[PDB]
RNA sequence: GCUAGUUGGUGGGGUAAUGGCCCACCAAGGCGACGACGGGUAGCCGGUCUGAGAGGAUGGCCGGCCACAGGGGCACUGAG
RNA sequence: GAGGAAGAAGCCCUUCGGGGUGUAAACUCCUGAACCCGGGACGAAACCCCCGACGAGGGGACUGACGGUACCGGGGUAAUAGCGCCGGCCAACUCCGUGCCAGCAGCCGCGGUAAUACGGAGGGCGCGAGCGUUACCCGGAUUCACUGGGCGUAAAGGGCGUGUAGGCGGCCUGGGGCGUCCCAUGUGAAAGACCACGGCUCAACCGUGGGGGAGCGUGGGAUACGCUCAGGCUAGACGG
RNA sequence: CCGAGGGUAGGGCCCGUGACUGGGGCGGUCGUAACAAGGUAGCUGUACCGGAAGGUGCGGCUGGA
């Protein structure tokens, strides 16, 4: 099975007559390390319910990433409204040049070696969301040809 | 008209993005040029010079991917991404080791040359440089 | 403070003879130092860090309160004292707690004379001096 | 901004501004002390904070802090200063290093004594 | 005059020189004409001595002169030999 | 080589000398972007035989005068009023940029 | 200079027997075998969940402690990897290895590296015949690392060289027992050597 | 907005040599938003530091050019 | 340096059972920084003297500040540790003292009787002949944005035109080849930086070789895009 | 003749300083202008007036009804 990595605990807060009442969310990103992974955040009135959440929508949601040697193929920027995230592919040597939200998505995609960065908003669930939907649109020289 | 050329990536760009079966784009020796190379490389079907109120245009045919699976089954594109690089605002000119690499090898550089118009693959093999007119993935 | 000893000189009724060496029981003046004052012990680098005995007696015997007039240059007077404390270690200002005016005290009439002579006739002081003030009561 | 735009009117690089303007540049520097005092600082605090003004060798006349528990300065005390806001305290913003010139270290430090210059106690 | 003469390099107590052509006034470790080949006095390695006989000719026959050493490690790689 | 150049006679008003205006095109160092810039030599007619509007070729010579370092090599084309006017009208709507 | 304190301790806090002792890491008198727990009053207070700099830091520390080394020369070492061609890590535990100190160790002359490095700074040891006391000693490929032979009449090189006459140097090295000697072969592979460090988390360290 | 040795010319002095370098005369020019004039600050470079790079910052030690020898002016001797 | 307890004393903690400093110490033993003796340099082979011919080659002699130093050889004592931190950033936690006081402070903020945030202690984390602090440069700053930003409401469309310079400019054919691309060649000093080897025991330091690029000069070549010049067009624009 | 510079005289720029005064920032006294239709929708350019916030005239805006 697969590797689970809490990335983002977070107590939300809400109003209501006589009292702030609060609600936590978990952004858990899930992996095998030599290929897939996933992430889905989650809400429950007690943390660890909704960390247990966020995993069952990680396993709900995956995606392919289509390594190389441990990269990536082509360098990548995507851009999840205002957040953006910046993939380059690095030499068998280097390691996980990423942040912490994008060091977990690409460690548990087993990600060895890898070039990134953060432009534009830095927020960790915006950025998560991010770096996901720039894997899934990793491409190869085969699918390339494939469609063309 | 001011760009001649971004305007034809353009109506190539809005087109596909709505997934128009062709789309027609007026006509000159030089966009035919680039055409000619966006068909050889997988990017379009190809194209025919046709013909609007006795006006020169040229017919681009455009070319996607399967329908998808899942709530959007609209296609992956052919053209993912296509935009000018050197431009009427700015010029951009490079010599044979200037000429950059697009996608990791997947995509190309489009660029003008006194031998020709060719594709980055295809200047570096033939040894030349000159104007980045495009990039296309 | 490590401290370099350049020259050694020997000073006589009519000239300065320089000499190599000055030997335990005598008595010369010597040439490079930089930060040795007055009752200061002195060993070569090498040896036992002793402190002679120091030497320590009288407390000043008579006080007088110096008014520095006007009075972005009463700090001329800061700077000129504490240029003359390590010069004259016998003299002794002080600042009064309540009414806060300087007090320079001394070892008599004499002494205060010409050390208030000099703080205004070679640093220019703009200040006059007097009676110390009183610091009262209800 | 169009290429030309910039070609024409460049674009504007960043001067930052000293914020201790009274050290000339310098390291550190010397003064004298005009008034000691004790300061009281802003909300959300509530203390009463020792001070010093202190003219330097600069030609400025700064209000600098005493760092510690204690010392020994008066009206007269040379000095040593150094860089150093003191948040709470209205014009503040060098400090005063305990263990130089007439700058007493703390009685009785134990811990961080290179920075309120106690010596090694035996 | 121009001339040949050693250059020195290297670094404290380890000599290293580069006889060398260069105008009689200028530092000796200042802009050199051409560097016509090493020399180290120490003898550290094999090679402690390499004047490029073929410049160190052309030089001499234009006018530069030498060094009372200099000429010294020019006759023991032979510039002179008949 | 003696630099040779090309540009036209704005001022023939002088006496046996002749302004000649000097474009040059280089690309931006910074923005890429191709930019003209210019520049008045003046300029040698020992036989005064050049005028207004004559694009001429100079060539950088031994001085002359204070000022004048080269000399007019060959008349390469004529009459080229616009490009006189293309500086007065520059020089011209100076007068409007002052207080 | 070098670690020199308390050493169980550097295990203790590192959750992993590095085998520092050297004769004494294999008994049951160790401490890792009888309190493998952080060193000092919070030790069995349950551990708290470790953030990803102290991660890597934990696992910098970890290698860094292990070649008993300043981490002044371990970053230094470090920085020559990375600009060096190749794989940084491997090249890495490359020149880490390739240093002296550390070799009359992995060729059992002495227990562990510390007992090592005195021997080599006392003029013990000599690489290629010729005397070198300098723990840091870069070995390369072809040396001859000597035990001093007027060291030779010697209680210490003795007890270990005596319980090391068929036992197994690691591929790149070749104890001409008997005769004191042995050999730098060859510059390790990353497989060639299990040490409890993963290579790239401090990679990673040094990237911040 | 600037400019009377100012910009150009003829003749001459000066110099190792071109030149408004200096001088007499003739002409009315020369320069400026591509920033003249003016004010500020600064010796420049090889390099150094930082930086993914582009860039930013810097120019002590060493090597190259320049400028200066308390502040000014001046010429003499000399290949200089 | 090796061995050295289910683990001394003191100290810190404690539910009072125990926990921690800690194999750390003591202790056994092995090595032997400094020191002590003995020897002891490379840097210096030319200038000059001798045969020859004052030349080529040969041969002989004098000269060492550092220096009795480096290094070698023999003997040879367990032999300095300190500094920063331990609320979050950020690696490291408890007890007392204190009570918006005394103080901390880079930003959040901490102190009002139970403070992991002040002060001391024990413990811990990081560095180690150093550790910290202030000043400043570049970085994080994609926050002057060329690479690589923006303007309906966040800072940001000129109150609206008309137009000067300027910037930009449709489709076809041809000449030039200014930009642009390519090859050659000169220049691009030395030190540096980079790759290789090599000298000092290592390294710092240093030596030898290699690889050069931008940039500019000179010659040859290309012509697609931009430029200029020359003809044609009518889809822009103006006109009837 | 030119000429360091000295001197007479009139100008331009900069910096420091000055009785007093103008507002600005930081750490009790009067009212209640704004935020809810905020108790007269708010804001607005201008204008006159008023201890003060502000009020009022004229026009505009909706970011009001
Ligand atoms: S003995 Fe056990 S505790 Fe001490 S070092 Fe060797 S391994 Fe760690
Ligand atoms: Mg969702
Ligand atoms: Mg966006
Ligand atoms: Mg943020
Ligand atoms: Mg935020
Ligand atoms: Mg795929
Ligand atoms: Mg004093
Ligand atoms: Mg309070
Ligand atoms: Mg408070
Ligand atoms: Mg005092
Ligand atoms: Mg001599
Ligand atoms: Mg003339
Ligand atoms: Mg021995
Ligand atoms: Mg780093
Ligand atoms: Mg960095
Ligand atoms: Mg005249
Ligand atoms: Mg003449
Ligand atoms: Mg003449
Ligand atoms: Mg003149
Ligand atoms: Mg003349
Ligand atoms: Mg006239
Ligand atoms: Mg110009
Ligand atoms: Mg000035
Ligand atoms: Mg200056
Ligand atoms: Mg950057
Ligand atoms: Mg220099
Ligand atoms: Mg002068
Ligand atoms: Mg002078
Ligand atoms: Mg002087
Ligand atoms: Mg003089
Ligand atoms: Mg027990
Ligand atoms: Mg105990
Ligand atoms: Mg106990
Ligand atoms: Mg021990
Ligand atoms: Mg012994
Ligand atoms: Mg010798
Ligand atoms: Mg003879
Ligand atoms: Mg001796
Ligand atoms: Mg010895
Ligand atoms: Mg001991
Ligand atoms: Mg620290
Ligand atoms: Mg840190
Ligand atoms: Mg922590
Ligand atoms: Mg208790
Ligand atoms: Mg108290
Ligand atoms: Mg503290
Ligand atoms: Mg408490
Ligand atoms: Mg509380
Ligand atoms: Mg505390
Ligand atoms: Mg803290
Ligand atoms: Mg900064
Ligand atoms: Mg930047
Ligand atoms: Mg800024
Ligand atoms: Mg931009
Ligand atoms: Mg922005
Ligand atoms: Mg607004
Ligand atoms: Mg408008
Ligand atoms: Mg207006
Ligand atoms: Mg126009
Ligand atoms: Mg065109
Ligand atoms: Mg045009
Ligand atoms: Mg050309
Ligand atoms: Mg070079
Ligand atoms: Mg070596
Ligand atoms: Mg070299
Ligand atoms: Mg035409
Ligand atoms: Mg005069
Ligand atoms: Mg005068
Ligand atoms: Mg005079
Ligand atoms: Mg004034
Ligand atoms: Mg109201
Ligand atoms: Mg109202
Ligand atoms: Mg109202
Ligand atoms: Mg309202
Ligand atoms: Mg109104
Ligand atoms: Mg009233
Ligand atoms: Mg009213
Ligand atoms: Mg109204
Ligand atoms: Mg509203």
């Amino acid at each position: 099975d697969f590797e689970e990595k809490m990335i983002l605990i977070r107590r939300t807060a809400r109003m209501q007559a006589g009292g702030r009442r609060f609600r936590f969310g978990a952004l858990v990103v899930v992996g095998d390390r030599q290929g897939r992974v996933g992430l889905g955040f989650g809400k429950a009135p007690e943390v660890p319910l909704a960390v247990q959440k966020a995993g069952y929508y990680a396993r709900r949601n995956m995606v392919e990433v289509p390594l190389q040697n441990g990269t990536i193929p082509h360098e990548i920027e995507v851009e999840f409204g205002a957040s953006k995230i910046v993939l380059k592919p690095a030499a068998p040597g280097t390691g996980v040049i990423a942040g912490a939200v994008p060091r977990a998505i690409l460690e548990l995609a087993g990600v060895t070696d890898i070039l990134t960065k953060e432009l534009g908003s830095r927020n960790p669930i915006n950025i998560a969301y991010a770096t996901m939907e720039a894997l899934r649109q990793l491409r190869t020289k085969a699918d390339v040809e494939r469609l063309r | 008209l001011t760009d001649p050329i971004a305007d034809m990536l353009t109506r190539i760009r809005n087109a596909t993005r709505v997934y128009k079966e062709s789309t027609d784009v007026p006509a000159s020796r030089f966009k035919e040029e680039i055409l000619r190379i966006l068909a050889r490389e997988g990017f379009i079907k190809g194209y025919e010079r046709v013909d609007v109120d006795g006006k020169p245009y040229l017919r681009v045919y455009l070319k996607y991917g399967p329908r998808r699976q899942g709530p959007d089954p609209r296609p992956e594109q052919v053209i993912h991404h296509i935009r000018r690089i050197s431009k009427p605002g700015r010029r951009v000119y490079v010599g044979v080791k200037e000429i950059p690499r697009v996608r990791r090898g997947l995509g190309i550089a489009i660029l003008s040359t006194s031998k020709g118009v060719l594709t980055d693959r295809e200047a570096r093999k033939l040894g030349v440089g000159g104007e980045l007119i495009c990039e296309v993935w | 403070r490590k401290e370099r000893v350049a020259r050694l000189l020997r000073m006589h009724a009519n000239h300065r003879e320089e000499v190599e060496e000055l030997k335990a029981g005598d008595l010369g003046a010597v040439v490079g130092l930089k930060e040795t004052i007055t009752g200061d012990t002195l060993v070569g680098e090498d040896a036992p860090r002793v402190i002679l005995e120091s030497i320590e007696v009288p407390e000043p015997v008579i006080d007088v309160a110096i008014e520095p007039k006007t009075k972005a240059d009463q700090e001329k007077l800061s700077q000129a004292l504490a240029r003359l404390a390590e010069e004259d270690p016998t003299f002794r200002v002080s600042t009064h707690p309540e009414t806060g005016q300087t007090i320079i005290s001394g070892m008599g009439e004499l002494h205060l004379e010409i050390i208030v002579d000099r703080l205004k006739r070679e640093f220019k002081v703009d200040a006059n001096v007097g009676k110390p003030q009183v610091a009262y009561r209800e | 901004p169009t290429i030309n735009q910039l070609v024409r009117k460049g674009r504007e690089k960043v001067r930052k501004k000293s914020k201790v303007p009274a050290l000339k540049g310098a390291p550190f520097r010397r003064g004298v002390c005009t008034v000691v005092r004790t300061v009281t600082p802003k909300k959300p605090n509530s203390a009463l904070r020792k001070v010093a003004k202190v003219r330097l060798t600069s030609g400025y006349e700064v209000t600098a802090y005493i760092p510690g528990e204690g010392h020994n300065l008066q009206e007269h005390s040379v000095v040593l200063i150094r860089g150093g806001r003191v948040k709470d305290l209205p014009g503040v913003r060098y400090h005063i290093v305990r263990g130089v010139y007439d700058a007493a270290g703390v009685k009785d430090r134990k811990k961080s004594r290179s920075k309120y210059g106690t010596k090694k106690p035996k | 005059m121009v001339k040949i003469r050693l250059a020195r390099f290297g670094s404290k107590h380890n000599p290293h020189y580069r006889i060398v052509v260069t105008d009689a006034r200028r530092k000796r470790d200042g802009k050199y004409i051409e560097k016509i080949g090493y020399y180290d006095p120490r003898k550290t390695t094999p090679d402690w001595l390499k004047v490029d006989v073929e410049r160190a000719r052309y030089w001499l026959s234009v006018g530069a002169q030498p060094t009372d050493t200099a000429r010294r490690l020019l006759r023991q790689a032979g510039v002179f030999r008949q | 080589p003696k630099k040779v150049l090309t540009g036209v006679v704005v001022s023939d008003k002088m006496q046996k000398t002749v302004t000649v205006l000097v474009e040059r095109q280089f690309p931006h160092p910074l923005y890429g972007k191709v930019i003209k810039r210019s520049k008045k030599y003046l300029a040698h007619d020992p036989e005064e035989k050049y005028k207004l509007g004559d694009v001429v070729e100079i060539i950088e010579s031994r001085p002359i005068s204070k000022r004048k370092r080269f000399r007019v090599l060959r008349l390469v084309e004529s009459g080229r009023m616009d490009l006189v006017e293309k500086y007065l009208i520059r020089r011209q709507n100076y007068e409007s940029l002052s207080k | 200079g070098r670690y020199i304190g308390p050493v169980c301790r550097l295990c203790r806090r590192e959750g992993v027997k590095l085998y520092l002792k050297g004769e004494r890491c294999y008994s049951p008198k160790c401490a890792m075998e009888r309190r493998p727990y952080p060193p000092g009053q919070h030790g069995q207070k349950r551990a708290r969940r470790p953030s990803d700099y102290a991660v890597r830091l934990r696992e910098k520390q970890k290698l860094r402690r292990i070649y008993g080394i300043s981490e002044r020369q371990f970053r230094n070492l470090f920085e020559e990897a990375s600009k060096k061609k190749g794989v940084t890590g491997s090249v890495f535990l490359g020149l880490l290895e390739s240093r002296l100190d550390n070799v009359v160790y992995r060729l059992g002359f002495a227990v562990s590296r510390r007992q090592a490095r005195q021997l080599v700074r006392h003029g013990h040891i000599t690489v290629n015949g010729r005397r070198v006391d300098l723990p840091s000693y870069r070995v390369r490929p072809g040396d001859e690392i000597a035990v001093a032979e007027k060291s030779r009449n010697l209680e210490l090189i003795r007890q270990n060289l005596e319980a090391m006459k068929g036992r197994k140097v690691g591929p790149w090295l070749s104890l001409d027992v008997e005769g004191m000697k042995g050999k730098f072969l060859r510059l390790p592979d990353r497989e060639d050597l299990a040490l409890p460090v993963n290579e790239q988390l401090v990679i990673e360290f040094y990237s911040r």
